[PDB]
RNA sequence: ACGGAAGGGCACCACCAGGAGUGGAGCCUGCGGCUUAAUUUGACCAACACGGGGAAACUCACCAGGUCCAGACACAAUAAGGAUUGACAGAUUGAGAGCUCUUUCUUGAUUUUGUGGGUGGUGGUGCAUGGCCGUUCUUAGUUGGUGGAGUGAUUUGUCUGCUUAAUUGCGAUAACGAACGAGACCUUAACCUACUAAAUAGUGGUGCUAGCAUUUGCUGGUUAUCCACUUCUUAGAGGGACUAUCGGUUUCAAGCCGAUGGAAGUUUGAGGCAAUAACAGGUCUGUGAUGCCCUUAGACGUUCUGGGCCGCACGCGCGCUACACUGACGGAGCCAGCGAGUCUAACCUUGGCCGAGAGGUCUUGGUAAUCUUGUGAAACUCCGUCGUGCUGGGGAUAGAGCAUUGUAAUUAUUGCUCUUCAACGAGGAAUUCCUAGUAAGCGCAAGUCAUCAGCUUGCGUUGAUUACGUCCCUGCCCUUUGUACACACC
């Protein structure tokens, strides 16, 4: 039932793949990337 | 020469040449066959026509295919069998003929191989006639 | 010149004789040297099964035959005669291999 | 692009164009005009 | 191995043939060789069918690119004649005349299941000769079960032919039993 | 998501039905003993005796 | 068509005369009953080791929980600032499952919700069906042409009587000549000092022959050690049996009975196929076979976790062990046949190594007449002890430990060693199968198998008694007969 709210109009990790666009959410010592 | 016998399953084949009076059944002497009870079964095909009257043939057999008395029964008809040969070919075809005489009159399958042959079982019941059993009511 | 083993495997005998006989006369005909055709035994993929699809009636077991049948020759001749003569055999529905 | 995957493959079945059938459980596939 | 490889190409026969029926009945399939009622839409649009089907049944057996009379043939016939629409009492007459005089030494149609809701009876059409059955059943007689599929349950239909044993070209050319002497 | 299923009628099925019963695993079939009598003439296994 | 009508005939799905059993015990197993969350369901001669169903994940269709869409194709919705999907930080359910939530992040015209509509079902309906099978049928029947009898529907042919497995045939005869089915056909198991060809089989003459004996002879290894052969084995064309000959019985004959010959004389033994038709026989729980309905995102679709089908006051059937001296236990002798087996890889395993055993270890051979495998099997023979006993037959019954199969042995898979030797001391009324390589005893291989047989399908070793028939019973067929039945006794 995961609604996905609706993310009306709006930093970076390891793997450079990715599209300098991955911003992450900064809760605590998070690490850990939104990719994997 | 050479000759082969079966009664089941079990073919045993005969050499016979012109040799000083050995008879082989697996390379044990005809003394040692070990039935235990047809070491008279075996003796029969030389016993019948004459004592030993034979020192101047061998016979070498070698027996496999069946059971115990089915292989004793293969080498005494293929033994038998080869000593008809042998008169036949060389000694001569009146003694055969006699030889031949004797062994159908004691006649035990000797010289034709015994047609008796397992029959295939069919499904439904142990065995090829007798049927599974049914009490139903 | 070369050493050649041919084998000859089907389940339709009149093909399989059909090709293992000219193979002898194909020979024959440039007079090669050859060990004679050899028939290993026929084996029968016999299987039984139960006729119905559910279990009612009498237990009535059918059972299913595929006999396998297959030879084998031994010839000696050039890669001329082993190309040709392992073209002329193309009979459909036997399986025919050459080894060297 | 996963969808474009197989669109390219080959050169949704309902659409039409494509016809399908079973056919011993292998899910044969036809392109038509 | 080799008892394992003709068993394969045994079942690979089986799915050809399978896939076959399926795929070209629109275009009156018989058997795999292919053999069509007509042998022209097998070539089609000068070979689109074919190079398709070809293509096809590379992609499932992982092959490389490179590498009338008919009792189905009629019995597939009168599958589409059901299923387009005609009598089916007058169809399987229709049928059995036809091989009939094609020269079939013998004809039998059953057709069984609703064709009224009822119990599903099993209406039959049989002429000229027929022995069934023993080995010389094997030997010349075509047969085909087939199963219609209307927008009311499924029809049952058996269509049996015995070929004329004197124009076989091939094996025995008369009856086992036939004793013919001349004097 | 899924176990494993590597082993047993979660592994094999009939070619044919999918069913998990009946299926003949001998000689390479991988086929059902239904699908088997219907189809079987067709992959060379006649009746004889 | 039916009859709670009669008469013939056939059948070890009947008997006579017998053999071996089952029913009496334990246990594997299926069914009924009982309760459980479910102990899934179908089936009641022709159900009850049957559903090739020997159920730990799957099988499973059941019960309690957990997901997901794999809801085709349209329609409209910020969805062209975004529709959805996933996600680590954490509680959360076994689940490292974003099931959910505290919570903000990836890509972005595939999705989600409506709106139909669907797709699947091991969901019901086999009193809606197809196919298929079982039964009627381990029987035998059915049909037209010409003619004859009948106004006719129809009938005769298709039968009194004999003979056959047989509507098989003789014969009698208003029938004659025929057709399908039965026979015929094919498969196989017998033979073939005849043909064809064989280090993918076998046998003999030579050197590689170590033993014994030493005038040379017996077993003898030498798998690329030469030659030839096909008698033994294999499989292709073919041959043989057709009841042949002779006696007797035979209505007149079909046939039958004895002896001889034969390879085999009961259709040569055994099967495959098997008609005109009917069953309210079984299967929708095999089918992507299917009419109708149900379900459809809290699913009856799929999937995962646990159980369950195994359960125990009881009843029934098919079976193995069984109850002992024709035996048990040890050595000892060593004889099969059907077959199965991995080139996309872990199958049958040989030979060494370890272990008492199970089992593991180094490999090796085999894609197969090559290797397992010569299946060095059991039953059985021989030799010893046991002494006639609930014992040393039985290992039922539980515990302890030892490993593999299995991601999982608890609700003993199975095997192994030890420990108790329990009921069974020959089985009531009853009751099953069966007539010669068959009964029975014995084991083997194959299907189910990742592992397990007491099941079944084939195979082979040892190989009897009784009779060579009858209608006493049972079953069915035919004929006659009654009918107010014709949807045909439901
Ligand atoms: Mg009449
Ligand atoms: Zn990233
Ligand atoms: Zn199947």
């Amino acid at each position: 039932k995961h609604k996905k709210v609706k993310l009306a109009v709006l930093r970076e990790c390891s793997n450079p793949t990715c599209g300098a666009g991955v911003f992450l959410a900064n809760h605590k010592d998070r690490l850990y990337c939104g990719k994997c | 020469v050479q000759t082969f016998g079966k009664k089941k399953s079990a073919t045993a084949v005969a050499h016979v040449k012109a040799g000083k009076g050995l008879i082989k059944v697996n390379g044990s002497p005809i003394t040692l066959v070990e039935p235990e009870i047809l070491r008279f079964k075996v003796y029969e095909p030389l016993l019948l026509v004459g004592l030993d009257k034979f020192s101047n043939i061998d016979i070498r057999v070698r027996v496999t295919g069946g059971g115990h008395v089915s292989q004793v029964y293969a080498i005494r008809q293929a033994i038998a069998k080869g000593l008809v040969a042998y008169h036949q070919k060389y000694v001569d075809e009146q003694s055969k003929n006699e030889l031949k005489k004797a062994f159908t009159s004691y006649d035990r399958t000797l010289l034709i191989a015994d047609s008796r042959r397992p029959e295939p079982k069919k499904f439904g019941g142990k065995g090829a006639r007798s049927r599974f059993q049914k009490s139903y009511r | 010149i070369i050493k050649i083993r041919i084998t000859l495997t089907s389940t339709k005998v009149k093909q399989l004789e059909n090709v293992s006989s000219n193979i002898v006369k194909n020979a024959e005909q440039h007079n090669l040297v050859k060990k004679g055709p050899v028939r290993l035994p026929t084996k029968v993929l016999k299987i039984s099964t139960r006729k119905t699809p559910n279990g009612e009636g009498s237990k009535t077991w059918e059972t299913y035959e595929m006999r396998i049948h297959k030879r084998y020759i031994d010839l000696e001749a050039p890669v001329q005669i082993v190309k040709r003569i392992t073209q002329i055999t193309i009979e459909p529905g036997v399986d025919v291999e050459v080894v060297v | 692009e996963d969808r474009n995957k197989i669109h390219q493959y080959l050169f949704l079945t309902s659409k039409g164009y494509v016809k399908t059938q079973f056919s011993w459980q292998y899910y044969y596939y036809t392109l038509t005009e | 191995s080799k008892k394992r490889k003709l068993v394969a190409d045994g079942v690979f026969y089986a799915e050809l043939n399978e896939f076959f029926t399926r795929e070209l009945a629109e275009e009156g399939y018989s058997g795999v060789e292919i053999r069509a009622t007509r042998t022209q839409d097998v070539l089609g649009e000068n070979g689109r069918r074919i190079n398709e089907l070809t293509l096809l049944v590379q992609k499932r057996f992982k092959y490389a690119p490179g590498t009338g009379l008919s009792a189905v043939a009629q019995a597939e016939s009168m599958k589409f004649k059901l299923l387009n629409g005609l009598a089916i009492r007058r169809a399987a007459y229709g049928v059995v005349r036809y091989v009939m005089e094609s020269g079939a030494k013998g004809c039998e149609v059953v057709v069984s299941g609703k064709l009224r809701a009822a119990r599903a009876k099993a209406m039959k059409f049989a002429d000229g000769f027929l022995i069934h059955s023993g080995q010389p059943v094997n030997d010349f007689i075509d047969t085909a079960t087939r199963h219609v599929l209307m927008r009311q349950g499924v029809l049952g239909i058996k269509v049996k032919i015995m070929r004329d044993p004197a124009k076989s070209r091939t094996g025995p050319k008369a009856l086992p039993d036939a004793v013919t002497i001349i004097e | 998501f899924s176990h494993p299923r590597r082993y047993g009628k979660g592994s094999r099925q009939c070619r044919v039905c999918s069913s998990h019963t009946g299926l003949i695993r001998k000689y390479g079939l991988n086929i059902c003993r239904q699908c088997f009598r219907e189809k079987a003439n067709d992959i060379g296994f006649n009746k004889f005796r």
